[PDB]
């Protein structure tokens, strides 16, 4: 039993997005299908059902409107469709099968889930800044003003790690800002070389930032 | 129908038997499931029908009670076992799902390692001033930090960022950020980032002017 969603997905706001969920490994028209939303760090919400056979659907009264249900047996998929969003739709949607006796109705598959992100930001590199001092010492880097996620930070080219901390992005702006520390010896550092290295590949960027005292 | 869990976070031992409750607002009448989560995964079945166990689900779990009122033991609590837990009634449509009980880690209390960073050339030239202060591998994970500048206390502008409990030692790490514009940052001159945790009754300062 394979439930195979889209990645990531980017979307202006106001627009509409319609998420696939492909399945395979057994009947598709003998299963019921759900949907359920995720924001980020929150709970669970149930969205809807739609059986494959007839196209039924029942929604949770607070999607009407927002989301539509529907199938396309012909290709064993399901399909949820978001409009109007706005960014209180920012999150992820799973699709989930239920069992043969849709009754009970627990998910016992799920699909990867999609995470949709709703901004109207353009595609921004991020500015690197080097964060020096001012027998251990710790070093950082601040990421700042890029879109979208997510950005990838190492140290001396990965040679680093143990004494690392990259912080989980956050939405300073419509931008994202993020940033990452490195501990070392004294002995090491300045007479040794320690460099972060940030890549964003939504703008094809990858910078080196050495850290000087 | 609505499901409440009560129990946001719980610290636990390897070993120890967790419990995590959820109480329906009405009868459900044993149609009661419990899931699993991790970061970044899916949820995943452990119990359906509030007391059978998924294939594959590891005899530690087991889930109980009835009507109201029902119950999701852990055994020997593994650390495989440190995650998120929802409860979801199926009685009746809209179906809902409890908030969720996250399990963390206790370990031994450590003060966190708290360094400051003024702005960089670099950014000053952009017109911007970012203050950085890294408050690193404490625990417990409770902790906050007051930002002040030339004395007086700064809530605007600051940007936290926290990581989820480590999976090599069991701490928390913090980093907070003051961004200012480059003239005000040049306005004045003494800019500290005090960090308030129970491993001190003073607050851990650094500064700089």
């Amino acid at each position: 039993v394979l439930l195979q969603q889209s990645g990531p997905e980017l979307v202006k706001p106001g627009a509409s997005v319609k998420i696939p969920c492909k399945a395979s490994g057994y009947t598709f028209t003998d299963y019921n299908m759900d949907w359920v939303k995720q924001s980020h760090g929150k709970s669970l919400e149930w969205i809807g059902d739609i059986n494959p056979n007839n196209g039924g659907t029942i929604y949770n009264q607070k999607f009407k409107g927002k989301a539509t249900l529907t199938v396309d047996k012909s290709s064993s998929a399901a399909y949820m469709e978001v409009r109007s969003l706005t960014s209180e739709d920012t999150a992820v949607y799973y699709c989930a099968r239920k069992p043969y006796y849709g009754n009970f109705a627990w998910f016992a598959y799920w699909g990867q889930g999609t995470l949709v992100t709703v901004s109207a930001a353009k595609t921004t590199p991020p500015s690197v800044y080097p964060l020096a001092p001012g027998s251990m010492v710790t070093l950082g880097c601040l990421v700042k003003g890029y879109f979208p996620e997510p950005v990838t930070v190492t140290w001396n080219s990965g040679s680093l790690s143990s004494g690392v901390h990259t912080f989980p992005a956050v939405l300073q702006s419509d931008l994202y800002t993020l940033s990452s520390s490195v501990t070392v010896p004294s002995s090491t550092w300045p007479s040794e070389t320690v460099t972060c290295n940030v890549a964003h590949p939504a703008s094809s960027t990858k910078v080196d930032k050495k850290i000087v005292p | 129908i609505q499901v409440t869990q009560s129990s946001s976070s719980f610290s636990v031992s390897l070993g120890d038997r967790v419990t995590i409750t959820c109480k329906a607002s009405e009868d459900i009448y044993n149609r009661l499931a419990w899931y699993q989560q991790k970061p970044g995964n899916a949820p995943r079945l452990l119990i359906s029908g509030a007391t059978s166990l998924e294939t594959g689900v590891p005899d530690r779990f087991s889930g109980s009670g009835s009507r109201k009122d029902y119950t999701l033991i852990i055994t020997s609590l593994q650390t495989e076992d440190v995650a998120t837990y929802y409860c979801q009634q199926y009685w009746s449509t809209p179906l809902t799902f409890g908030a969720g009980t996250k399990l963390e880690l206790k370990r031994a209390d450590a003060a966190p390692t708290v360094s400051i960073f003024p702005p960089s050339s670099e950014q000053l030239t952009s017109g911007g001033a970012s203050v950085v202060c890294f408050l690193n591998n404490f625990y417990p994970k409770d902790i906050n930090v007051k930002w002040k500048i030339d004395g007086s206390e700064r809530q605007n502008g600051v940007l936290n960022s926290w990581t989820d409990q480590d999976s090599k030692d069991s701490t928390y790490s913090m980093s907070s950020t003051l961004t200012l514009t480059k003239d005000e940052y040049e306005r004045h001159n003494s800019y500290t980032c005090e960090a308030t945790h129970k491993t001190s009754t003073s607050p851990i300062v650094k500064s700089f002017n």
